[PDB]
């Protein structure tokens, strides 16, 4: 159609708040945010072609030469691998960043594998985004039994009320440049305040996008597969480095999802007209960490 | 423990005489109180044999009474088999009715009198209102009575439905004493002589309204039941198909706010997405004549219950619809003649005015998609295409029942419909002669069957000769192997073992996107279905053939082509009364080994001629096109957003474009929903089709009075699920009342609760609905030994057959056509593996099952067996269980709701766990034995005997694979890869599945790979030994869930099984003899 | 009864009312 | 896989099949070019409009 | 306190049990449960006290 | 051609396989019959003179 | 290893419990060898470790 | 893996094959030989008495490619896989090993 210049139309109010709603109107916030999360349930795209998902469990199995029929009673490496939890975890990260919420983490410490699976999300986000327990749980066990027994370092002495995180007093601890590199991207990571076309907005690195971390990441993992554990067995280390190896072998699938997640983000970061806060919150959203290894 | 109760309670009511004595019989695994339970039945049967009152010995032997188990009780009273009218008389104080004769569109389809249309018996027939099943009505009333006498003092919301079907029967009762009661035969038909003073249609409508009264809930149910009640008693052939009918468009109303997803056959993943509905202004106006017609019919009620939901159009009030969705369906079939019914169907409009452009195109894209199909096999020359002959003749099993045809075993005269055996007495005349093609014409029509389903229109079944099946075997077997991946064919896509149950739609639903859904099940008869389609497969068979260079295969297409050929040209038997039409019919329809896919086909080529006419108009991406025999549905995107002008002027050019090829259509065009025969969808919410009719069927089957209770408790467990939701109690009582048996006149035998719900071939339902209970005793392991060992049975006609000159020439033919000069080492076996299949003839079958009942009445009646340690099922649990340990646990809530039609407990555990996800091999095709088996041949063999078969040296393998069809070198090749012990797991693990319903039922529903149920489960890991750990896990779900369901809570487990027992029990893995029936399973995708 | 009938048909227009249509009928 | 100490080598007749064959193709490929080349060259020097 | 059960499930994803080896670690599951901590807890105390 | 049994046989022994495992090494069986080999052998050489 | 941590935390509880069980004592208590003595079965150690 | 290296990043457009990057990213003699030749294997088109001819290299026709192959599979045999555990060792080293 073209239109006349006999023609009207009229525009809105897009003026910020005047009220600074996330200053102490917590309840009201928690019910935006929460408006705003189920609101953008309803337009995060399912996923519309993967691969199936017992032609892929068999290369896995194979891969760890696994006692027949443990894939119904699945040694806990093995659980929550399906859809239904992988697609929850893809809307629910999406819906939240945009509605600025944070999520909680329901996982067991028995399993490693969601430990391991938790690694690519918690390097790719920053960590002020989510929930503080949560993660800090999901860390400390991560460096307990992943990372400081793979140089020798004693387990740890964590402290309740502590001002660092693991991973701020791990970054001196070990002495390895490329985790070295990546640890300070992962402490140094964080959003960027910015206000584009009137409206703030928590921006990525500007290299999240364009999928390098990963080369940091796989660097790390791939040495660290090249040390050994002196203080621990062989089958220990042959589970663990196993589990990372199931992962590197989805790696450039990893690296373009990323790349699709940071991309559709950023795109629908354009279309927000009410300024974007980064402020803990109330109530939170459950992760089962099965649900990152099966979208994985 | 209680429908036992229940039983003697009928018993007392039914009989009520002080002649009318009550006798039990019990039994006890322990020696000692085994004695004395002897002692005690002993005196009981002396006493009974003498007139005696059996009252008294009862208090004595008290301890017989609450520790020993029962099997059944026997009841000697004197009658003659009347007392329903005895009893009746006070219940029949309303009107009785009054039939309209002017609502059936024919004369003899109205409910007047039999002489009034069959003066003669001699022309008589009851199977235009035939029910088809073993059961009286006699039964039925009975159980009702005895239902409404027991449920008459209860007072609460139950009575208020207790007074509710209490009005209602006594509205029917009122008329059924106006004329009185029809008596049944030996074999529950009805005969001339007493239905020859009283209406014809009065047994079905009876039947019919009882299953619909025995189905009131609610007050709306109640008005349902006044409304259908009274009109089913004259329209008896427009009236399930017309009220069903609106809901087809009601789908296309209801906005989408959740979603259900589709992956992969079972991959749920739900979505928040919303969509809204945008309808058009004709369709209202179209549901407006139909509600015209429906108060033209004589309905007051359903227009208001369908015109008051429209004010909100919410899905919350929306199921009462879904409800109403599944009661036209249990009213009854429309039992018409075979002429008649083909007359629905034979109704042909055919025009010289259609385009050639399209039919060129149609015939293009066939001989596309078949050149597609058969690239590979054709040109890597695959053995099977080969020696097709011998192919279908393994597979011969699998066919449809032929003609009723003469044959003579040496000393015998049998009139099978098995086309094996047809093949068998053709051997012996020199008739045995596949090259030669029969033809199908003036000189040798076709007869027919009627495939039926209420609520839809009758289609029709080729009844061939047994060379078109050896032709299309291969051919359609390839095509069905290109089928298993390709998506469209919805019928016969699959993960190897599934079939895609929640549908494909949902994915891309969006208010810019809409979905065309269509009706195709009146496209038999078709214009469509003649000259273009054989032509264009003939063209394709030309490609094929200048696509290879072998000559055997060359020979097989050439037969296949000349197949082809005759049928395009096909007449067809057809009687009506005493004389015989044949009818010119040069098309398509069902009855055949090709049939299915092909129409699949064919209905995909004619939607993707169509689907070339609304890109002339609008843009849109083509998402997904599906068909699945009588339906088919595409969804497609836009570039901008729907209007009701856009849907409304594409469906008049949808329409018009089919009219321009000289095809009729009721097009549906919607934005959220779908109907179709097996289900459809609201709101992003998946309902489903109850529509099995309980006390009439389709046709006579040939199962017992046995088999048909556990068939109707199966189909009564599926409607549950669906929605329809019958009385529990009563289905119960007609379970009793149907594997109750007459022994004299005065002698009646009643089998107990602890013999129709235990694990065995026997079993019929259970005691708490969708949970297989089980035997922690030596008493059910006892009585499972001792049908064990009842089950092996033999069939002299079997026999006989076995050893008569047919068979030794079949065996000769089969063994020059493969192999000569192991006379007496492999033949032998391969006579053996011929039996294997012989069983599936039905006489067999009978002979060997009736065999079955007597060896377990002459048990029943007389005291208990020690079976000899054969191990089994129960013998396990009751081993495994003194390592348990429970403890309290509290889940939470986090699961999305997406089948309201559930009872709320069962969405409680959905509530909290989730649903199923694989389909796990339950017959084992993805094992690599059954992918040398689906090679070969298609055939299943049955898990008892693969059990057995792995459990053996490695010497009789052999033998037994090589008389299977496969040869030796691969056989040998797989003995020496020991793939086989690679395949005890899975062939356990189905074996324990089909023992134990898991894929068949609700069961069949529920992901046992889930992260909820696992931790509760807290079974440490040992490793080594899996049969042991998987089968703990597996209980261990079982007990937690059993748990929930009957008590709502949760519990968390652990078992520390000692090494110790692990290696005791190892040895007793690969020992068991249990088995399950076929026939009590419940599919709840039929 | 049928007056309200086609009263009802009349109150199933406003309710479920889609926005392009609209825009383009206030232009039509 | 499966082979050790056989050589297998087309027989003759094939051969000369399978060389008749593509001759005869090739023969009737120019011949008919050859045809239709007359025919087009024909109907270009006669103005057959 | 942490469940038994549980605390049991991670020993034995922890340790790489074997069903068909007499195994030294499978005597490290006897008596693991409560009412034995708390037992030993009393135990001990009262006696250092007194 | 060599007995496919007995070359297949030999591969078996080679592996010692295990019936308790899933074993990737099991997949590589995967379709080592005759009646490919020859399909393989025409299918090759028809396609590189073709 | 690890319950590391835990187990310093029990120790300092025990510490704790002791000398707060002691504090409510008023006759010195003496370091000396009894005569009858405590069972004490190991599996009741590592339950409570 | 067997050399430690990462997996791959590769293009599903690349205007190379992985073979050609693959030539230069790895250190080995045998190897970047064999994929030296992988690259420059190709057809001879000759026209022989009237008819074209895609005649092989005359070094493919008696087998000697398969000595630098095979050489390089001696030399990666004998290799330990730094990064993967020993059961995939033992699975690709016995499969190998048929061949």
């Amino acid at each position: 159609r073209n239109l006349p210049s006999t023609a009207r139309y009229i525009r809105p109010n897009l003026l910020q708040d005047r009220l600074n709603l996330h200053d102490n109107f917590e309840s009201l916030w928690d019910t935006i945010t929460t408006s705003n999360y189920i609101l953008a349930r309803s337009v995060v795209p399912d996923l519309k072609e993967l691969v199936s998902t017992e032609a892929q469990i068999q290369k896995m199995s194979q891969d760890l030469q696994l006692e027949a029929l443990t894939i119904q009673s699945e040694t806990q490496f093995l659980t929550g691998i399906n859809s239904q939890a992988a697609n929850d975890c893809f809307k629910t990260l999406i819906a939240a960043m945009l509605s600025q919420r944070t999520m909680s983490l329901d996982f067991v410490t028995t399993n490693y594998m969601s430990l391991i699976s938790g690694m690519w999300l918690l390097t790719v986000v920053p960590n002020d985004m989510f929930i503080r327990e949560s993660l800090v749980a999901c860390q400390l066990a991560i460096i307990n039994t992943i990372i400081y027994p793979a140089f020798g370092m004693q387990r740890m002495h964590y402290r309740n009320g502590d001002p660092q995180t693991p991973f701020q007093i791990a970054e001196q601890q070990i002495q390895n440049f490329q985790v070295a590199n990546w640890l300070h991207f992962v402490n140094n990571n964080q959003f960027r305040q910015v206000v584009i076309d009137g409206v703030l907005n928590q921006v990525l690195n500007d290299n999240i996008r364009n999928g390098h971390v990963v080369n940091q990441l796989m660097e790390a993992l791939m040495q660290l597969s090249r040390q050994q554990f002196p203080t621990m067995p062989v089958d220990y280390k042959r589970s663990i480095q196993r589990g990372i190896l199931l992962l590197s072998n989805r790696l450039g699938q990893l690296v373009d999802l990323t790349r699709l997640l940071a991309y559709n983000y950023e795109t629908l970061m354009a279309c927000i007209t009410m300024n974007m806060q980064h402020v803990q919150t109330l109530t939170t959203e459950k992760l089962q960490l099965t649900s990152v290894t099966s979208l994985c | 423990g209680k429908y036992n109760l229940i039983l003697s309670e009928y018993l007392s009511f039914i009989y009520n005489s002080q002649s009318a004595v009550q006798i039990p019989i019990y039994y006890s695994s322990n020696s000692e109180l085994e004695n004395r339970c002897i002692e005690f039945h002993s005196k009981c049967l002396e006493n009974s044999k003498n007139g005696l009152s059996l009252k008294k010995l009862f208090v004595e032997y008290s301890d017989v009474i609450e520790n020993a188990t029962l099997l059944s009780i026997l009841s000697y009273s004197y009658d003659k088999y009347n007392a329903v009218e005895r009893k009746l008389v006070k219940y029949a104080k309303g009107k009785p009715l009054e039939a309209d004769l002017t609502v059936n569109e024919l004369d003899y389809e109205n409910n007047k009198i039999t002489s009034e249309l069959f003066p003669t018996a001699e022309e008589y027939t009851d199977l235009l209102m035939d029910p088809a099943i073993l059961t009286s009505l006699s039964s039925n009333l009975n159980a009702v009575m005895f239902w409404l006498e027991k449920h008459e003092n209860d007072v609460a919301e139950k009575l208020k439905i207790y007074k509710r079907r209490l009005d209602l029967f006594t509205i029917v009762a009122s008329t059924v004493n106006k004329y009185g009661v029809p008596r049944h035969n030996a074999k529950y038909r009805y005969e001339y002589e007493v239905m020859k003073d009283k209406p014809y249609y009065l047994v079905t409508w009876a039947n019919s309204s009882i299953e619909m009264l025995m189905s009131v809930f609610s007050h709306e149910d109640y008005l349902i039941a006044r409304e259908l009640i009274v009109l089913s008693y004259s329209n008896r052939s427009t009236l399930a198909k017309l009220v069903s009918s609106p809901m087809s468009i009601l789908v296309a109303l209801v906005d989408i706010n959740g979603t259900f997803i589709t992956n992969e056959e079972l991959e749920l993943e739900f979505s928040n997405k919303y969509v809204r509905a945008i309808v058009p202004d004709q369709t209202f106006d179209e549901l407006k004549q139909m509600l015209d017609n429906m108060r033209k019919a004589g309905l007051t009620d359903i227009p208001k219950m369908i015109q008051d939901w429209l004010v909100d159009c919410s899905i919350e009030k929306f199921p009462l619809m879904a409800k109403i969705y599944s009661w036209s369906f249990h009213v009854g079939f429309r039992k018409q003649k075979m002429l008649d019914a083909a007359l629905d169907q034979l109704k042909t409009e055919y025009t010289e005015d259609v385009d050639d452009e399209m039919y060129r195109e149609y015939t293009m894209l066939i001989r596309d998609e078949v050149v597609k199909m058969l690239e590979e096999p054709v040109k890597h020359d695959d053995h099977l295409l080969q020696d097709s002959e011998l192919a279908g003749l393994l597979s011969m099993s699998s066919a449809s029942n032929g003609e009723s045809r003469q044959l003579k075993f040496g000393r015998k005269t049998i009139f099978s419909t098995k086309k094996n055996m047809h093949v068998m007495d053709d051997m012996a005349n020199g008739r045995y002669t596949p090259g030669i093609i029969p033809p199908v014409n003036v000189d040798k029509p076709i007869p027919l069957g009627r495939r039926d389903v209420p609520g839809r229109r009758t289609r029709i079944i080729f009844i061939l000769p047994y060379e078109y099946f050896i032709a299309q075997h291969a051919v359609v077997e390839k095509m069905l192997i290109y089928a298993k991946h390709t998506r469209e064919y919805a019928e016969f896509y699959s993960q190897s073992n599934q079939l895609l149950s929640y549908g494909d739609v949902t994915r891309f639903l969006s208010n810019n996107s809409m979905v065309l859904y269509t009706d195709v099940s009146q496209w038999d008869s078709s214009q469509h279905n003649t000259q273009p389609f054989r032509k264009g497969i003939i063209m394709g068979l030309d490609m094929l053939a200048n696509m290879t260079n072998d000559a055997r295969v060359i020979q097989t297409l050439n037969l296949y082509k000349q197949t082809q050929i005759n049928l395009m040209d096909s007449y067809v038997q057809i009687p009506d009364g005493n004389v015989i039409k044949k009818i010119q019919y040069g098309a398509v329809a069902s009855g055949e080994k090709q049939t299915k896919a092909a129409n699949s086909i064919a209905n995909l080529a004619l939607i993707k001629t169509v689907l070339s006419r609304i890109s002339n108009k609008y843009s849109f991406a083509t998402k997904i096109i599906r068909v699945d025999g009588d339906d088919n549905y595409a969804v497609l995107q836009f570039n901008t957003e729907v209007t009701k002008q856009m849907v409304q002027d594409v469906s008049n050019d949808v329409r018009e474009t089919y009219a321009r090829m000289n095809t009729k259509v009721k097009a549906l065009v919607s934005t959220v929903g779908i109907e179709i025969a097996k289900r459809y969808i609201a709101g992003g919410k998946i309902f489903f089709r109850a529509g099995i009719n309980l006390l009439n069927n389709e046709k006579k089957g040939q199962s017992t009075q046995w088999d048909q209770a556990a068939v109707l408790y199966s189909n009564y467990i599926v409607n549950r699920l669906r929605g329809f939701e019958t009385d529990r109690e009563f289905i119960l009582t007609k379970i009793m009342q149907m594997t109750s048996v007459a022994i004299t006149g005065s002698l009646r035998l009643f089998p107990s609760e602890r013999v129709l719900t235990t694990n065995s071939t026997f079993k019929v339902f259970d005691s708490e609905d969708f949970i297989i209970e089980y035997g922690t005793t030596d008493d059910e392991v006892y009585i499972q030994r001792a049908f064990m060992s009842l089950s092996s049975q033999k069939s002299g006609i079997a026999d006989e057959i076995a050893a008569s000159s047919t068979f030794k020439n079949y065996v000769s033919r089969l063994s020059e056509q493969l192999l000569f000069s192991k006379n007496n080492i492999v033949s032998r076996g391969i006579a053996l593996t011929e039996k294997a299949k012989l069983n599936s003839y039905a006489p067999i079958s009978l002979e060997k099952r009736r065999a079955q009942i007597s060896a377990l009445l002459t048990m029943l009646q007389k005291p208990v067996t020690f079976k000899s340690s054969k191990i089994t099922i129960n013998d396990i649990l009751r081993d495994i269980k003194p390592f348990f340990t429970v403890n309290e646990a509290h889940l939470p809530i986090q699961y999305q709701k997406f089948m309201p039609t559930l009872p709320d407990n069962v969405q409680y555990i959905i509530q909290c766990i989730g649903s199923r996800t694989y389909q796990i091999e339950d017959d084992g095709s993805k094992s690599a034995i059954s992918r040398l088996i689906s090679k070969y041949s298609v055939y299943k063999p049955s898990i008892e005997e693969l059990y057995k078969v792995i459990s053996l040296h490695e010497n009789e393998i052999q033998l037994y694979l090589i008389s299977l069809g496969i040869p030796k070198i691969d056989a040998d090749t797989y003995v020496g890869s020991k793939i086989y012990s690679q395949d005890k797991y899975r062939i356990l693990e189905s074996y324990v599945y089909n023992l134990l319903s898991i894929n068949y039922g609700c069961y069949q529903l529920f992901d046992f790979n889930s992260p909820d149920l696992e931790k509760l489960i807290r079974i440490p890991f040992k490793g080594k030994i899996p049969a042991v750990t998987f089968i703990l896990h597996l209980y261990a779900k079982l007990e937690v869930i059993n748990h929930a369901i009957k008590n709502g809570s949760w519990i968390s487990l652990f078992c520390n099984y000692p090494k110790s027992e692990m290696i005791k029990l190892w040895k007793k893995m690969w020992n068991i003899t249990s088995l399950r029936s076929p026939y009590t399973n419940a599919n709840f995708f039929q | 009864n049928k007056e309200e009938s086609k009263q009802l048909l009349e109150v199933l227009k406003t309710k479920e009312e889609h926005q392009k249509e609209v825009q383009y009928e206030i232009l039509q | 896989m499966l082979i050790g100490n056989a050589t297998v080598i087309p027989s003759p007749q094939t051969l000369f099949h399978y060389y008749n064959v593509n001759v005869n193709f090739h023969s009737n490929y120019n011949e008919r070019i050859n045809d239709a080349v007359a025919i087009i060259t024909a109907a270009n020097r006669l103005n057959l409009y």
